[PDB]
DNA sequence: TTTTT
């Protein structure tokens, strides 16, 4: 099947460049162009531009042309794109994006996309302080940490329906987020809750038992 | 450059229900346009291409027209898996452009929020800081305004929002408040109310809590 | 240079 693979999210600093890569199987390599669009958080498209891995040929959007450089590796069939003097205005989501039978040809499978954040805050672990007040709510605020994501689960995922988890909102170059669960109130607390909270970005990992106040 | 104008930027809808979304290109693009539907999460997936040519796998019930500068993208009888975002794309050389987008959501019976409100934990207590949570749980519409006060008078510095896309099982939006205080300040004062007026009640809903309880 | 790959 046509696979894209690309490289995990990426933190850097302003002014720094980025390399992101898009490791492609599941047909010919070089019978595709590749494309590059971003998306930057909750906002539209952009295309950036593509590369000819059969010649190495580019086109780019002219406002991406001395900013975004597209490469290209026959022998391991992946398309690299690299973004120098990065700023805010960079922190967003590219794709990469295989090209039709034709390059003027419609896109057809886009990749996983690459999250960039470009910031000068470090690294921080999240800090996670349980919510206790017929259904119950609960609650887990995870607070403090940078950068994204983290993933916020109940129960190891026994507990699935019921739960809302809140996108992150960013403070003072800190994000904090909040993951509500609702259940039977009889359940509770004789039936524990327990949310269990992973922060990837400085390796750690959370589980804090929700019990009575 | 080239470029395109979707309407409406946001439409509602019910399953089953027909709607029809344009793409108007300020340049005549003949009938190279392509449509292309992103899930909430979801990498972006093909539509249409040639203005009216669906891709393979695409139920029928989707149909495109239109040519030159006018497009528009029909959905008969919508099912729940149709709802997301559509954005349109000219195919007609480069560099490629994007509409902003539609954003497609389900439409329901007005719903008021299900409030929780939540006291800073002991453990955050012991660190100095002090966030209030308040979860307004499957609303609609989600348009919603919310209000902390604290003895009475409102208090608009520390609150940090955050909306969940519409639940895909009931239609509804959810939304996280957290008031975030110094300690000391949160010991300075006994009521804490969240307060959230929605179109559902004249009457704000009303969650408090008092520190010395 | 415009789609059954």
């Amino acid at each position: 099947q046509v696979k894209l693979l690309e490289s995990g999210p990426e933190l850097v600093k302003p002014g720094a460049s980025v390399k992101m890569s898009c490791k492609a199987s599941g047909y010919t390599f070089t019978s595709y162009v590749m494309h590059w669009v971003k998306q930057k958080p909750g906002q539209g498209l952009e295309w950036i531009g593509y590369i000819n891995p059969y010649n190495d040929g580019t086109k780019y959007n002219e406002k991406f042309k001395g900013k975004a450089t597209l490469t290209s590796d026959k022998s391991s069939s992946t398309a690299y794109m690299e973004l120098s003097s990065l700023t805010s205005e960079d922190s967003a989501v590219y794709y990469c994006v295989r090209g039709g039978y034709r390059p003027y040809y419609a896109m057809d499978y886009w990749g996983q996309g690459t999250s960039v954040t470009v910031s000068s805050a470090k690294t921080t672990p999240p800090s996670v302080y349980p919510l206790a007040p017929s259904m119950v709510t609960l609650g887990c605020l995870v607070k403090g940490y940078f950068p994204e994501p983290v993933t916020v689960t109940w129960n190891s995922g026994s507990l699935s329906s019921g739960v809302h988890t809140f996108p992150a909102v960013l403070q003072s170059d800190l994000y904090t987020l909040s993951s509500s669960v609702t259940v039977p109130s009889s359940t509770w607390p004789s039936e524990t809750v327990t949310c269990n909270v992973a922060h990837p970005a400085s390796s750690t990992k959370v589980d804090k038992k929700i019990v009575p106040r | 450059e080239l470029q395109m104008t979707q309407s409406p930027a946001s439409l509602s809808a019910s399953v089953g229900e027909t709607v029809t979304i344009t793409c108007r290109a300020s340049e005549n693009i003949y009938s190279y346009l392509a449509w292309y539907q992103q899930k909430q999460g979801k990498s972006p997936q093909l539509l249409v291409y040639n203005a009216k040519t669906l891709a393979e796998g695409v139920p029928s019930r989707f149909s495109g027209s239109g040519s030159g500068t006018q497009f528009s993208l029909k959905i008969n009888s919508l099912q729940p898996e149709d709802f997301g975002s559509y954005y349109c794309q000219h195919h007609y050389g480069t560099p490629l452009t994007f509409g902003a987008g539609t954003k497609l959501e389900l439409k329901r019976a007005d719903a008021a929020p299900t409030v929780s409100i939540f006291p800073p934990s002991s453990e955050q207590l012991t660190s100095g800081g002090a966030s209030v949570v308040c979860f307004l749980n499957n609303f609609y519409p989600k348009d919603i305004n919310v209000k902390w006060k604290i003895d009475g008078s409102e208090r608009q510095n520390g609150v940090l929002n955050s909306w969940t896309d519409q639940d895909s099982k009931d239609s509804t939006y959810s939304m996280s408040s957290t008031l975030t205080l110094t300690k000391d300040e949160y010991e300075r004062h006994n009521s804490y109310t969240c307060e959230a007026t929605h179109k559902t009640s004249t009457s704000p809903i009303v969650k408090s809590f008092n520190r010395n309880e």
